[PDB]
RNA sequence: CUAAGAAAUUCACGGCGGGCUUGAUGUCCGCGUCUACCUGGUUCACUGCCGUGUAGGCAG
DNA sequence: GGTAGACGCGGACATCAAGCCCGCCGTGAAGGTGATGACTG
DNA sequence: CAGTCATCACCAA
């Protein structure tokens, strides 16, 4: 909701083993809740030392790898396990199967406080890399540095004071560090735009999202045609099935103070676009926001239209 | 390379099996060693077959 | 790789035709292999902890 | 050993690069890790073994390195003679097909755990050097 | 406070044998490059000249 | 250590016949749940 | 005489 004064790049982050399931529908890149819930547990632990606030992230997304193989005779892919411990009587254990890639990453923070103005700006991206160096960004490690420990130190700028001329110079600047990488927004709009086209069907909603991420082809009036974007599934929150609790209530849950749900995947839309194709790079943040009473969790990025 | 420890297997499941077998394969070695197998191999090493 | 039927044939279904001519039949297989260079000796393993 | 231990502690920075060389000969076979693939190839044109690759690399998992580097346990009850095993809850070792330190022979890392907790009967220091161990080692523990 | 928090895939291997690519051919044809001039670079900032020591007649 | 000012056209590009057989494709481990059954302190 | 620990059949395209 707030707008930020500065934003905060924080360049390559290789990351290893993360998951990749990330919903019972998809799999490939993690969800960006894990990237949301990283930024607020980056707030829990230096935003309150730095006086300042961390609400929305860049995800950019330079490289991919999923540790899949293609089997013999099909066309679909397998995840690789891990191998787990034995049980006490010396057997082997079952098989849960747990998703799992490397990724590449960057990341655009959102600055709001008081510290922007007592300190230099270099103090909170100084400090916020070697905190968030320490973490887990999606459901595995953040990596130290290599060959590559030339890109290691962060940037911050701000946008409100200063020119209006050159500020193009300077987010092409930013466009320049995180160049041959893909954006992630929130394309929801033609999860709409998709009905009206099986309204001819029926008013129905849960198969539209399943048409747009394949090739479609009837014959001849061949048909393939140019899809409109690098349009994937994603998830994009929960919904509830249960009645709030109170912190006394539900047996075996993580914590005695919190009330708890039952909730379950919410499912989305969204585009891999290259940076350039939006403006101000302040668009692509994605942000919590949900209303507590009527059990909807959702996020999602404002600001994109 | 030629690598030794040539009884004692990398992977198993049983305790009492492995003990078993190991002296056995320890039976064999302490009243002959491999020199029956050795100079065989290096027969076919000395010829180019 | 070619082989052989080198395994614990499984005697559960006897057949006195199938199990003791594939003994003598191939065994064709794909695996993957990693290598020193020909002109290298010294392997290198580097992480970080 | 006192940088490890000031790094555990949670007191100063640590951050290690490893490097190991490993003399073999010309030209022969070196082993990355080979992960396992559950059902792949119903087809007979299969691949039996398939190794690990990072980028353009042949590679080692980390839970293999992680694994190697937790093999302190010389501690358990059954014939300690035989070296240092890695520290598991039930501690056991998936090569050698066996269980040690076995809740019969109350040693393992639950029984301890809760006598050095709840009732405050505290093991002997080096079983309080496996119970620790398991708690460098992290895990996932229930009712 | 992240479908959070945890994890060893291990091991073995013979692809193998054989073989005629043949034959043919026109690259032809044409052309104005045109005018102009001062190294004693210092072919070593000095060769070789009565005392190897800081004053001198020489091929100047 | 001199500018000076230009680089061609047309036309054409081969036909024929043929493409192998045989055998074979590894094994081990990857199940939770009550319900007595044996133990029982 | 009552909790608890290893085993035991129960299913199953």
């Amino acid at each position: 909701v707030t707008d930020p004064e500065a934003l905060l790049l924080l360049p390559r982050l290789s990351i290893q083993n993360a998951n990749a399931i990330s919903s019972p529908l998809t799999w490939g890149f993690p969800s960006p809740g894990a990237f949301t819930g990283f930024v607020h547990a980056l707030q829990r632990r230096v935003g309150i030392s730095l006086d300042i606030e961390l609400d929305g992230v860049g995800i950019v997304c330079h490289r991919f790898e999923a540790q899949i193989s293609q089997p013999a005779g099909k066309r679909t892919k397998v995840f690789n396990l891990t191998r787990n411990p034995l049980n006490r009587d010396g057997s082997t254990a079952a098989i849960v199967e747990e998703g799992r890639a490397h990724l590449e990453v960057s990341l655009l923070l959102g600055v709001h406080g008081d510290g922007l103005d007592d300190h230099p700006a270099q103090e909170i991206a100084r400090q916020v890399q070697e905190q968030a160096g320490a973490m887990r960004l999606a459901g595995g490690s953040i990596l130290p540095w290599c060959n590559e420990r030339f890109p290691a130190p962060n940037a911050e700028l701000l946008m409100l004071g200063g020119s209006d001329e050159q500020r193009r110079k300077n987010q092409r600047r930013l466009t320049r560090r995180l160049l041959p990488g893909f954006a992630l927004v929130s394309r929801e709009a033609l999860l709409q735009q998709h009905l009206e086209t099986l309204r001819t069907t029926l008013p129905e909603a849960t198969t539209l999202d399943a048409l747009l991420d394949l090739c479609r082809i009837n014959f001849e009036p061949w048909q393939v045609r140019d899809k409109p974007g690098w349009l994937v599934p994603i998830p994009a929150g929960y919904n509830a099935l249960s009645p709030l609790y109170l912190p006394g209530e539900v047996r075996n849950a993580r914590d005695r103070e919190t009330p708890l749900r039952f909730v379950e995947n919410l499912f989305g839309l969204g585009e891999w676009l290259s940076p350039h194709r939006v403006a101000a790079l302040s668009d692509l943040l994605w942000y919590h926001h949900a209303e507590p009473d009527k059990g909807l969790y959702r996020w999602s990025t404002p600001r994109f239209v | 390379r030629v690598l030794g420890g040539a009884g004692t297997p990398s992977a198993c499941n049983d305790a009492a099996y492995r003990d078993k077998l190991l002296q056995t394969v320890a039976t064999y070695v302490n009243d002959q060693g491999f020199a029956e197998l050795a100079r065989r191999y290096a027969h076919n090493l000395a010829n180019a077959r | 790789v070619r082989g052989t039927i080198s395994n614990r044939l499984k005697t559960k279904d006897r057949d006195p035709a199938k199990l003791d001519a594939s003994i003598q039949s191939p065994n064709l297989q794909t695996v993957d292999v990693a290598n020193l260079p020909s002109d290298a000796d010294t392997l290198k393993v580097r992480f970080t902890l | 050993a006192e940088l490890i231990a000031s790094g555990l502690s949670g007191s100063g920075h640590v951050l290690l690069e490893v490097v190991a060389f490993a003399r073999i000969g010309d030209g022969q076979e070196v082993f990355p890790s080979q992960e396992l693939i559950l059902d792949k190839g119903d087809k007979k044109g299969q691949k039996s073994k398939t190794l690990y690759s990072v980028r353009d690399a042949a590679a080692i998992h980390s839970q293999k390195i992680g694994n190697a580097l937790r093999t302190i346990d010389t501690w358990y009850p059954d014939e300690d003679g035989l070296g240092p095993i890695a520290v598991e809850p039930y501690g056991s070792v998936t090569s050698q097909g066996k269980a040690y330190r076995q809740p019969k022979q109350k040693l393992d890392f639950y029984t301890l755990l809760d006598n050095w907790v709840l009732r405050d009967e505290a093991p002997a220091v080096e079983q309080q050097h496996y119970v620790i161990a398991n708690l460098i080692r992290g895990g996932v523990f229930g009712e």
